[PDB]
RNA sequence: CCGCGAUGGUAGUGUGGGGUCUCCCCAUGCGAGAGUAGG
RNA sequence: GAACUCGCUGUGAAGAUGCAGUGUACCCGCGGCAAGACGGAAAGACCCCGUGAACCUUUACUAUAGCUUGACACUGAACAUGUUCUAACGUUGACCCGUAAUCCGGGUUGCGGACAGUGUCUGGUGGGUAGUUUGACUGGGGCGGUCUCCUCCUAAAGAGUAACGGAGGAGCACGAAGGUUGGCUAAUCCGGAGGUUAGUGCAAUGGCAUAAGCCAGCUUGACUGCGAGCGUGACGGCGCGAGCAGGUGCGAAAGCAGGUCAUAGUGAUCCGGUGGUUCUGAAUGGAAGGGCCAUCGCUCAACGGAUAAAAGGUACUCCGGGGAUAACAGGCUGAUACCGCCCAAGAGUUCAUAUCGACGGCGGUGUUUGGCACCUCGAUGUCGGCUCAUCACAUCCUGGGGCUGAAGUAGGUCCCAAGGGUAUGGCUGUUCGCCAUUUAAAGUGGUACGCGAGCUGG
RNA sequence: GUUUAUUAAAAACACAGCACUGUGCAAACACGAAAGUGGACGUAUACGGUGUGACGCCUGCCCGGUGCCGGAAGGUUAAUUGAUGGGGUUAGCGCAAGCGAAGCUCUUGAUCGAAGCCCCGGUAAACGGCGGCCUAAGGUAGCGA
RNA sequence: AGGACCGAACCGACUAAUGUUGAAAAAUUAGCGGAUGACUUGUGGCUGGGGGUGAAAGGCCAAUCAAACCGGGAGAUAGCUGGUUCUCCCCGAAAGCUAUUUAGGUAGCGCCUCGUGAAUUCAUCUCCGGGGGUAGAGCACUGUUUCGGCAAAACCCGAUGCAAACUGCGAAUACCGGAGAAUGUUAUCACGGGAGACACACGGCGGGUGCUAACGUCCGUC
RNA sequence: UUUUGUAUAAUGGGUCAGCGACUUAUAUUCUGUAGCAAGGUUAACCGAAUAGGGGAGCCGAAGGGAAACCGAGUCUUAACU
RNA sequence: CCAUAGGUUAAUGAGGCGAACCGGGGGAACUGAAACAUCUAAGUACCCCGAGGAAAAGAAAUCAACCGAGAUUCCCCCAG
């Protein structure tokens, strides 16, 4: 980073933002993630037995990204609007 | 010599502009009509210390 | 007592004579009203002339006092 | 739309070459301004 | 480094045994001399540079021992809002004992006494001591000047373009000097002429009558969110911008308005302040703190801003470097200097030219004062003298000659001529110079201002 | 007399003499985190520090600056103390908005407060200074290329 | 009597010569100063490194002193200097700009190389569309200049020149854009891996500076 | 060797022999190559085990936003042509 | 005055050395920050005391997050 003593570039550019404890403990699912658990119900617990989230994971959110091809009840994750379209398409149930 | 000022809105928001004045020559409250953004109206806006 | 000078402000004509340009584009930078605006073209608050809409740079001179006029013919 | 102007010569000059090289000349290309006839 | 290791004149990283041309020269010792091998010796001590060192200085900066201030502690008792008291504490007074002891301890006693003194905290003082800072550019460095921004010229008719190049400005102003609608047109000279020769809030340039100049009325578009596209920058950035949404002013409306004729009027980031906020909130609810939006605090002017905070000395010096850069000498140059010539104002009784040559002109030398920084900083010893020289000729003497305002004697001036010759002393480090006294004369220059591996060392 | 052992022997250092100044003895002062020790088994005719440098004739004016000494009214001022105000939290009160005791807590900083400094004097054998209207005062005696 | 006098021993070290790869890392020779004193000398002791000691020279403290010596931190740091070892093949710079307590350092960009991708992408010429304010010229303007005329010597007029910061004119070239052919190993642009370089020199042309001095200096361009 | 430029009178080397300077560890990125592939790979450790076990982790398959949060979108803004 | 200090004798133990590791008492600077003072180097080098075959630490006035874990030590992650 050294500019030979003109102020360097990440010294002249100002801070910026905080860093959010919750977001470290936040994780995203993705609907081929579905059919990895054990057992057709999707929580917390069950995805962290499947190796999906870590341990310390508080909060998930299942996206629209990849495939669900079979019925899946998701309790207590949070479902985007796409997802909750291709899990119900798929025969699934979504409880809060 | 010119000092700055803020002009703040009237409809209670907080919201302000800054300016400079010549409190020398014009020791009156500057007031103006300007854009509130925070109301979306125009509304009276009155001189204060910045 | 010497040995000032400003920065060079790369002043001049940016797009000649035929060229194409997109609306918006700066046609001159200059100082005052060296060119006028002509059909499809701004002047800015520096005297800058700019495109207004697409087309071919066209220069001509007009009027009782002969003053080069930049206008867009659109393509 | 927006109240001058040839022809010829001269000045300058791109490229190549030369001299006695502060400045010129030759080959070739471009060729004013001013002025003149005239309009 | 290797050598089969001559002179000269040139050339050449610019002073050549080694290159060119040319001259000279059989092979090899010995004694001698030191002109050259930019000889040997020592990574120049001078000089500059490095965001090197050391030690020294101080009203440089920051600390700090020491000294000093008060508060609390060890530290108590009677009233005063005064002193007195003894019991803490001190005693480097006396005496006794441990004890064969001018230490130490214990005891007795006197004196002092909550003082003194010490601890923690605290203000002051503090080159006594310590760590450091003390800019860069620069025709060497220093001194002076400069450092950011704007305008013109240099700038070679696109842009850009350097110098300690040539000239000037800025570090603002303005709630109108901004917006819009309507209206108006100057300088200057003598109502007329004239036509911007004025005006622009302030430099200069390019603009401006449709006026951007100027006046009046009504106003707040000196709006908030955005932004096709483009200009200009290594980047950070900076600039121009139709159009879209919201809300506004002016005008009858078309339309115009996101500050000002344009181009200077400026300061990154950090740290923090103030207001706002569907953000965050370390068990949870809050809060603190943080974020986001608005905004504030730098002549940080060495103006891309090393720190919140900094001057000097070194001949007591030291290291790393540089012929990237100065002092000597060489080189290039020849302004200056010196020498020569051209013209002829005139002086010279007369007469420009015997002699002198105003105003001006043209050269030569390398020769003074300089310019440049090419050679040398892993060293090219630098002034003067002494010793020993060698060349040039622009000749001081002696030799030859022309002119003369040359009677003679003796001069003047110019030409030819380099064979030989060309003072000693006083004073001063002197070179030089002045002085004394000589001489036919006491020449002028080049030779690393010839000559310290020859001497001296003023 | 002394000195740069190894380029300086001197006009340098020292010196007797002089002056200023500190120091009352557990002296000042110095070495030492201290105990102690030197000063001194001395005691102001003594001891330390500083400058000057036998002797003779002498040693002028300036206290504004810097220091030192004395002063102590007034201004300013540390730790300390924590008056007052403002905020956070919440028992409650409110239908809600909000309000909000006690406690705890974050902040604010009245009052108290020594020396120093400012201030008022003194002091030049203290550091220093000693004119062309101006200064703190304008260089006396003596001497002088 | 005496820091009295002359002078050996003894203690010193003023001058000169020699010596300077010495006889000697300070001496020898001839002279020189003190020589009863603040003298000199033997033995032993004490003072220790920001410390000692110093009749004070920054002198001396084991041939070492503006901070001893030895060991350690330790391979301090060194934007500086030096040096950097076998072979062949292909390509091939820069000595510039901007910024910098920066100027012989360094960073981004420019220029080199390797890889990947992509357009008739790029170049030359011809033709077409462009803006110029340079060379030259000129004197209305802004200044400067001479002569004549005219006349309050102004102004005005005629005649003559001069200008980097004058322009009522104005090239060649260069530059931007468009079209077309031929030619060229994509010569072009983008992105990515690796750089080096940021002391340039002379010569030509256009110039500033200097004396149209310099193998001078500073730009532009080949 | 250093330089704009050195036969240079700039630097270094008397000669020979021997020694004498881009390494090593860990992290990270890019290229090549190999494996496996929407997956890839395990660390310590266990194991007599270069095996085998061990998937704790790490990287990747989703981004946008300061963040809450939303999510093939998201942020910006009252809202986007 | 009692006494206590003190004195003599006896018994028992200590003392000194040793390469590293270990706990404790003290504790630099060069250097880096392209200068430098905060900061760094580093609680490193070094000095000192003490121990043991190891030492130290150790049986929650510990974490966690409303679910739970269950002394100390060491290794790999978490994570530059
Ligand atoms: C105006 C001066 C110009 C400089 C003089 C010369 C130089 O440095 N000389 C050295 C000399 O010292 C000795 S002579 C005592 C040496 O023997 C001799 O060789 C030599 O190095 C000393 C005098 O400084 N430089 C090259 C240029
Ligand atoms: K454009
Ligand atoms: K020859
Ligand atoms: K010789
Ligand atoms: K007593
Ligand atoms: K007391
Ligand atoms: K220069
Ligand atoms: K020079
Ligand atoms: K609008
Ligand atoms: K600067
Ligand atoms: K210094
Ligand atoms: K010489
Ligand atoms: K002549
Ligand atoms: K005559
Ligand atoms: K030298
Ligand atoms: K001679
Ligand atoms: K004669
Ligand atoms: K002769
Ligand atoms: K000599
Ligand atoms: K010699
Ligand atoms: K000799
Ligand atoms: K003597
Ligand atoms: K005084
Ligand atoms: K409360
Ligand atoms: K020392
Ligand atoms: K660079
Ligand atoms: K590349
Ligand atoms: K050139
Ligand atoms: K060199
Ligand atoms: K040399
Ligand atoms: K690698
Ligand atoms: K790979
Ligand atoms: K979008
Ligand atoms: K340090
Ligand atoms: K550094
Ligand atoms: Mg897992
Ligand atoms: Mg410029
Ligand atoms: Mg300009
Ligand atoms: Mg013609
Ligand atoms: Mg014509
Ligand atoms: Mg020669
Ligand atoms: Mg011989
Ligand atoms: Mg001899
Ligand atoms: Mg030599
Ligand atoms: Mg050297
Ligand atoms: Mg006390
Ligand atoms: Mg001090
Ligand atoms: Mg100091
Ligand atoms: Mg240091
Ligand atoms: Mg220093
Ligand atoms: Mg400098
Ligand atoms: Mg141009
Ligand atoms: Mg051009
Ligand atoms: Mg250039
Ligand atoms: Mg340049
Ligand atoms: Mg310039
Ligand atoms: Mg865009
Ligand atoms: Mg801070
Ligand atoms: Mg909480
Ligand atoms: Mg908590
Ligand atoms: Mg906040
Ligand atoms: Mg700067
Ligand atoms: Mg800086
Ligand atoms: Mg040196
Ligand atoms: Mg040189
Ligand atoms: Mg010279
Ligand atoms: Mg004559
Ligand atoms: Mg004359
Ligand atoms: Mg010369
Ligand atoms: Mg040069
Ligand atoms: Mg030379
Ligand atoms: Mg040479
Ligand atoms: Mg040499
Ligand atoms: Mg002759
Ligand atoms: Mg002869
Ligand atoms: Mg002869
Ligand atoms: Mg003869
Ligand atoms: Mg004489
Ligand atoms: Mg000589
Ligand atoms: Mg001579
Ligand atoms: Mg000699
Ligand atoms: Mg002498
Ligand atoms: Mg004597
Ligand atoms: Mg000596
Ligand atoms: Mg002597
Ligand atoms: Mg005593
Ligand atoms: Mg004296
Ligand atoms: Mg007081
Ligand atoms: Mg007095
Ligand atoms: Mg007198
Ligand atoms: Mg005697
Ligand atoms: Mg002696
Ligand atoms: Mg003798
Ligand atoms: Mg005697
Ligand atoms: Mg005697
Ligand atoms: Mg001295
Ligand atoms: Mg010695
Ligand atoms: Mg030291
Ligand atoms: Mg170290
Ligand atoms: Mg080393
Ligand atoms: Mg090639
Ligand atoms: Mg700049
Ligand atoms: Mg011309
Ligand atoms: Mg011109
Ligand atoms: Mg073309
Ligand atoms: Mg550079
Ligand atoms: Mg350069
Ligand atoms: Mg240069
Ligand atoms: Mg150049
Ligand atoms: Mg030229
Ligand atoms: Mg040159
Ligand atoms: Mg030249
Ligand atoms: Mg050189
Ligand atoms: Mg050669
Ligand atoms: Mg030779
Ligand atoms: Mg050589
Ligand atoms: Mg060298
Ligand atoms: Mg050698
Ligand atoms: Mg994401
Ligand atoms: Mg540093
Ligand atoms: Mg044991
Ligand atoms: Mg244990
Ligand atoms: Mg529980």
């Amino acid at each position: 980073g050294f500019e030979g003593g003109q102020m360097p570039l990440y010294r002249r550019l100002p801070k910026f933002g905080f860093t959010s404890r919750k977001a470290a403990i936040t994780a995203e699912i993705r609907l081929s993630d579905l059919a990895k658990v054990e057992g057709g119900v999707v929580d917390l617990n069950t995805l962290k037995a499947a190796n999906i989230i870590g341990i310390q994971i508080e909060f998930a959110k299942v996206i629209l990204a990849g495939e669900v091809t079979t019925p899946v009840t998701v309790r207590g994750l949070r479902v985007t609007k796409g997802a909750r379209a291709a899990i119900e398409a798929a025969g699934g149930k979504i409880e809060e | 010599i010119r000092e700055k000022i803020k002009l703040v809105s009237s409809a209670g928001t907080g919201h302000f502009y800054t300016t400079t004045k010549n409190k020398r020559t014009k020791p009156e409250k500057l007031e103006l009509k300007k854009f509130d953004p925070v109301v979306r109206q125009h509304v009276i806006y009155k001189e204060a210390k910045i | 007592r010497n040995g000032r000078d400003s920065e060079a402000k790369r002043l001049g004509v940016k797009r000649f004579g035929g060229e194409s340009v997109l609306a918006g584009s700066i046609i001159v930078r200059q100082r005052g009203t060296k060119f006028h605006a002509g059909a499809n073209v701004g002047c800015g608050r520096d005297h800058t002339l700019f495109a207004k809409a697409d087309g071919k740079v066209k220069f001509e001179v007009k009027g009782p006092k002969n003053r080069k006029f930049i206008s867009i013919e659109a393509e």
